[PDB]
């Protein structure tokens, strides 16, 4: 059947700002349909036909193309315009979806605003020990984190998870999670952990000592 | 011409007060006359049903009663035709239509109780004929035997008292008014000259016959299929592909009628006795057929509902749709009083269903409903046959209440009806007329 | 409205079988095809089927046969999808629609929310909710950042507010990480120097797969 | 005769291809043509709308930007039809009727572009004129213009091809296949001589105009009010005497569409600058009546299902009518390009709901909806008017989808056709074309 | 095709309650539906009409709000308030579907009723006690059993014999009326060999108590 | 309003004869109907607009007349076709309906058949005791039931009820309760119902004893 290759997978640009996807097809199609997803929502149909804006649609959003190559655009995008555009046929059987394109906003850097935790009592109780850390509110997503134990690179038990972009200051977050049983945690007395950006070349530490 | 057009402008829509209240008691009577003339063709049908019953054991009896009651019956209708007014076989539109080119007598002391009568000896034996060509007929002479009766004058009201008539009458053969009015204007008026027709007239006609239809009938409609699925912009292209598909079927039907009177009057000669033994054998088919395999037989209003729904096989809608060629042959070639309209609706939409199945399955993309395929295929014959197209799409229309697909409806019989007159074909009753006229003057 | 609103998406061990229900509110639900279509977590839109009103044609995608059935009730109202031999591959995010066209096209009218189907041997298993304090000696900043762990629950998800969601602002939740077939997550939340630890900051965590409501409170260290 | 009969039937039903290749063509470019006129027309009611927004706040102000916008408009049009097309003033249709008698010149050079650009400004700016005016001229001086293009001859092709482009653009006014067809059949056709004119041409006609509407309007209806209760027999009576009103009604307001004409020409005298400002006052007056009453301006499609549902008080009704019988005349016995078609279903459907509410408190044992009734004198001033019943009712038909009213439909458009004629009515695309002859040997 | 209206209990004088019937089998909607009561034993007596956008309503001789009638084709169903009751108001209930022939109108459809007694007392629910022979009933053809329906209120109890399967020889007796308080028995007449060899068991019924019992009829060892 | 009122408001028919029932008003009315309603049965449409018959309704059933006078005839009755039967008209609303005439059967007679049933044990159990004597199938509807504790004569606690008319084979029947105390009831032994009908010059009498 007719496969869909959409091309910017991910992508951002600054709002007021001309954007542009491209949905592709291994054989050739008539008519096709975008969707807007944003995460948590049902898909909306945003466009169809590859020439037809849905109601409540705003007129930045526009589609072109012809027999398998066709294209979205925001002539000046604001925010709510980034969230996924799926394009989809219809023109042959089975239909198809596409990959998908990630919209995300553009903006200045931002540096993670790092902060760290020691184990809880509670936690420590049950047998086991988790150092949190939390590099939070920074553009772009890419960043790297170091845990050292005495002042050494330790890389097992680490657990990192971004958010997605975020909704007001469309920056992002990490967190990592350094998680040992409660004895080998005691060994040890000074626990560092290391955020390295690209807003500079000094990672921004934040330790502690259970002294 | 100037001063003489802005005279007779003013003049226009002043029809005489004596023929419009006339429509009204012509039409009153047609309705009458057609609703009894249906409640009549009931009634024998279902004394034949009750026969089977009385003798349901013993099977091969049972095949011979239901042969010989509808062979009586038929023998009796072929029989009143010519041993009474001859010009009551078969359709009896080609001769209203004639009776309008002041080329054919209305002679309803004759036709009145021979039509009737005779109608319901064929159609009452279940034959594969129609009750419009009755009510038709019987409904022009109606409007004649009130002409004679009151003796009014002029050339409007014999011409509009004959049109309300048989508007009348076709009206109450299918409780579609619009279907009458129409049948006038595009197929039965004079085609090749002014008319006098008073249209009003017709209306007030259709209007108090389709009333009284509607006394004796609401409640149950002739064909109930329902709402259907639409029709997407994209796939009208396939129904313009059925009209070419009927437009070269429609006239070679028409050949074989005209090629199967002529093949059927070699049987007879001429003879009465040849010629009505000969009807009794094809009406006790047409009664045995109505037991051994119903589709093949009858009005064939019955599976109409059914091949819609999409509740036959393919196999099934071929074989119904050869053997129903068959008896209509058979049945309306033979000249056995009756219409063969409403048999020409079933062998269209008996293909539509078809073909819908065949463009449910090579198309999904398109998301098909065959039965959209059936509606269109309905009043396809008639555009192609009988080369009436409009008036085939407002009757369809009325019958079936679909009229979102009147884009495709419409679409089809046009492709019906050019590729027709391209592939050499001649409207069915007006080339019955002429072989009419052309016998009452090759004797000579 | 126009609202579809399906459910009965849960866990449910390999090998299985499940019964997907779209309930329908706001148009006439004949007259319309319907259609299902899932997305397994991170990637694309999948069509599974279709079926139309008078469910004479039920359409499926290129996968084997008894392993989806489509049945409507448009009696109820309500569009139903069972999925047989549940595998892996089938944990996904299951969408209900509607189907339309326009040049006669055909497209995907209106979606519904979704449900969630999790396709694992592991069994449920609750939350432990652990706060996170700043160090003991912590840097007297400004801004404050607290948070509280949701360590060793299953299946997905968990419901994580602050002070009743009252402090809706400062606060993200990161995606949960899966370990041993098991799954953990930590919340951050930033106030002001001045808020804490003056009034009371709480972390209300919700796990109700296995009937966990908690408030855990944070609390300074040492 | 026989001999002949027996020979011209042998041959009937054979329309030259030529004739058929080029219909399909002539629907094509009036269908195109018709959906361009209706998209320019709401177009600037979107500017009327969108400019009333940017002064929204002196209601004064508010009032008169209303008025100048349409003010300004409505004198565009009576402009581009005195300066370069006089016969493109008005319905057209008359004209059209003409030609086919072979009695009034087909300008298509001329009048296209005049009748286009001037009915966006009529219509455009708020006028009490239909679509269907402009959309049949422009189909048929359409139809001539391809018959001189292509220079076929006789006067067959061109009776068929002024013909099929009328009936092209009136379907492509009201999405009305058949009641296309039924206009050149029932109205426009030369009434007391046989004509050339190919149905079957006159078909392919409207499929072609007919689908190049849908592909620009489809998924969208004009009126739009579903399904509506059953006529029991018993009731079929009242149907009378609602066509009986109508058939009274229908030629008294034939007087005042002519007698106004007469009227308001004695006000410019044939002079286009007393005339031009007479119907930006029109205009204007329009575009600021479509502000505090939309119900009174305006083609009046809006206020036809929200006249059907009942959703009107008997004084509303009694007001919107009194208002659009005046707003009615006003703008096409000014001669504004734009039928008076359209603004009569309005009309009817508004004079026929008032007789509804009338029989459901009349009559609580009959269990009445008065929008069966509304749907009954939708077509009835069409019916009792222009005296086109066939063709009015197979509209209303076509547009409102209630054929189980089909019965009490006909019956009150023959009670009007009767009436009329009884009582002293006209024609009057045939009293037009009278009075127009009247004056062109006088 | 079915209409099956409930909401029929016991209400206080002066008080009020709302009624509602449920159909199915047939488009609710683009139907009229109505209300007759019939006051215990006496004749039928139109209540209130409604078209289907509830845009018409009519009633009958009635007062302020005495009734008001209601629908909701979303959920199919008829609606009626009675309030202000008085003893004239405590009778049987039925929902009816509206049609024509001619135009003049009929109820076509009639839905199987619901009970309003307006009374003082108490709903209580009914003791059911098995009726069997004594220890020295002469053997026939045939043996009669029964089970009696003592003390309960309002009316009324229905009474099937093993769910219907014995549909013949079944007589239940109409209530009796004392102290407020309403008993009938119900009688079944089965072969001797079908008993004791197979079950028979009396379902009584008491719908505005919700109650139900299912009493069995054992020989009397 | 018009009152409808009926002609016979109870008779009384052999099957085989021909029987009216006539319906007239006060006012003039035009296509009424006809309800038959059997015994613990909603209404049923039996005949409408004047003379047309329901689906179902069998030929034996007509209906004639004109606003004034209207009938329903059933000619050559049958036992099934007992009931109470409505007239409803709505020429003039409110639409209103009759009285009813209630069928009623005669038939060749039937002598009851007597059961005699004790208080049962649950009933004792809770302080009462009813001794339950079934009269079934019999016709005509006379009959007196007779009541005798140890040979003599009760008649204080004794309630009856009958049925309606059977409406396939026409009879009647009836119970008789007699209602007593705990101890009233165990200071006796002999009980019996003595049954009486004109089926048999000496009564029917079923009895049974404590002991
Ligand atoms: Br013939
Ligand atoms: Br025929
Ligand atoms: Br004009
Ligand atoms: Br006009």
């Amino acid at each position: 059947d007719i496969v869909l290759t959409q091309s910017p997978a991910i992508m951002s640009a600054a709002p007021g700002d001309k954007v542009t996807m491209t949905c592709s097809a291994s054989s050739s199609v008539s008519y096709i349909h975008w969707y807007q997803q944003k995460s948590g929502t049902s898909p909306k149909r945003w466009i169809y036909d590859t020439s037809k804006l849905t109601s409540g649609v705003p007129v930045r959003f526009s589609g072109s193309g012809s027999g398998t190559s066709y294209s979205l655009t925001i002539n000046t995008m604001e925010a709510e315009d980034a969230a996924t555009y799926y394009c989809q046929q219809w023109s042959s059987h089975p239909q198809t979806f596409g990959g998908g394109t990630k919209l995300e906003i553009l903006r200045a850097d931002a540096a993670p605003t790092v902060s760290i935790f020691p184990p809880s009592s509670e936690q420590l109780t049950s047998g086991g020990a988790s150092v949190v850390c939390f590099l939070n509110n920074f553009y772009p997503k890419d960043i790297n984190v170091k845990w050292k134990i005495d002042g050494s690179e330790r890389q097992n038990g680490v657990l990192n998870s971004w958010t997605d972009q975020d909704s007001k200051d469309s920056t992002y977050s990490m967190s990592s999670t350094l998680t040992l049983t409660k004895d080998e945690y005691e060994r040890h007395n000074s626990y560092t952990c290391e955020a390295t950006h690209k807003t500079s070349t000094s990672p921004i530490v934040k330790s502690f000592n259970r002294a | 011409r100037r001063r003489q057009l802005i005279r007779q402008l003013l003049e226009r829509d002043k029809t005489p007060l004596a023929i419009l209240f006339m429509a009204a008691v012509v039409g009153t009577l047609v309705g009458l006359a057609a609703v009894a003339f249906d409640k009549g063709v009931a009634w024998l049908q279902n004394q034949r049903m009750g026969a089977l019953v009385h003798t349901a054991d013993n099977y091969p009896l049972l095949l011979t009663v239901a042969f010989l009651c509808s062979a009586v019956l038929a023998m009796f209708g072929y029989f009143l035709v010519r041993k009474y007014a001859p010009e009551a076989g078969g359709s009896g539109i080609p001769e209203i239509e004639g009776a309008l080119e002041d080329q054919r007598p209305v002679r309803w002391w004759r036709v009145l109780p021979v039509k009737f009568f005779g109608g319901l000896g064929t159609l009452g034996g279940g034959m594969v004929l129609g009750r419009e060509g009755p009510t038709v007929q019987i409904g022009g002479n109606i409007g004649r035997m009130v002409l004679d009766i009151f003796r009014l004058k002029g050339d409007e009201a014999r011409h509009t008292l004959l049109a309300t008539g048989a508007a009348a009458g076709l009206a109450a053969a299918f409780n579609a008014p619009l279907a009458g009015i129409l049948f006038i204007i595009e197929e039965m008026r004079p085609q090749f000259r002014y008319t006098l027709i008073s249209i009003k007239a017709v209306f007030i006609g259709v209007i108090m016959s389709t009333i009284m239809y509607r006394i004796f009938n609401h409640e149950v409609a002739l064909i109930d299929v329902g709402k259907l699925s639409d029709a997407p912009l994209n796939t009208l292209w396939l129904y313009l592909i059925l009209g070419i598909i009927f437009g070269i079927f429609g006239p070679i039907f028409n050949k074989w009628v005209l090629g199967m009177q002529d093949l059927l009057h070699r049987v007879h000669g001429g003879n009465i006795t040849k010629w009505v033994l000969m009807g009794g054998a094809i009406g006790g088919l047409c009664g045995l057929l109505g037991f051994v395999a119903p589709a093949t037989s009858g009005g064939g209003f019955n599976l109409i509902p059914i091949a819609t729904a999409g509740n036959f096989s393919m196999g099934m809608l071929v074989f119904i749709f050869v053997a129903r060629v068959i008896t209509t042959l058979l049945c309306f070639s033979s000249g056995a009083p009756g219409g063969i309209f409403a048999p020409m609706l079933a062998l269209g939409t008996v293909l539509g269903t078809a073909f819908g199945m065949v463009a449910v399955e090579l198309f999904p993309q398109y998301h098909l409903e065959a039965g959209t395929f059936a509606i269109a295929g309905m009043g396809a014959l008639l555009a192609a046959s009988i080369r009436a197209p409009l008036t085939g799409i407002i009757l369809v229309l009325e019958m079936t209440d679909n009229y979102q697909l009147i884009l495709p409806m419409i679409i089809t019989g046009l492709g019906a009806t050019l590729l027709a007159q391209f592939t050499g074909g001649k409207p069915l009753y007006s080339a019955i007329l002429a072989r009419t006229l052309a016998k009452q003057e090759a004797e000579q | 409205e126009v609202r579809l609103l399906e459910s009965g998406g849960g866990l449910v061990q390999p090998g299985g079988s499940l019964k997907l229900s779209c309930a329908a509110s706001g148009f006439d639900y004949s007259r319309y095809w319907m259609s299902w279509v899932r997305q397994a977590p991170g990637k694309g839109l999948k069509w599974i089927g279709e079926i139309n009103p008078v469910s004479s044609t039920i359409n499926y995608t290129p996968s084997l046969k008894d392993k989806f059935i489509i049945s409507r009730d448009n009696a109820k109202d309500t569009l139903y999808l069972q999925i047989s031999k549940v595998r892996s591959e089938d944990t996904a995010l299951y969408y209900c629609a509607r189907l339309y066209y326009g040049y006669g096209y055909w497209y995907f009218d209106v979606w519904g929310a979704g449900t969630t189907v999790t396709v694992s041997s592991a069994k449920t298993t609750p939350p432990s909710v652990y706060p996170l304090a700043p160090g003991s000696a912590a840097a007297a900043a400004s801004m404050v950042t607290l948070g509280c762990l949701v360590k060793g629950y299953f299946p997905e998800p968990v419901t994580v507010t602050w002070n009743s969601g009252s402090l809706a602002a400062g606060v993200h939740t990161f995606p949960a990480v899966l370990q041993a077939a098991l799954y953990t997550l930590s919340s951050s939340v930033t106030v002001p120097s001045s808020s804490w630890p003056s009034e009371t900051v709480t972390c209300n965590v919700a796990h109700p797969a296995s009937s966990t409501k908690v408030d855990k409170k944070i609390v300074p260290r040492a």
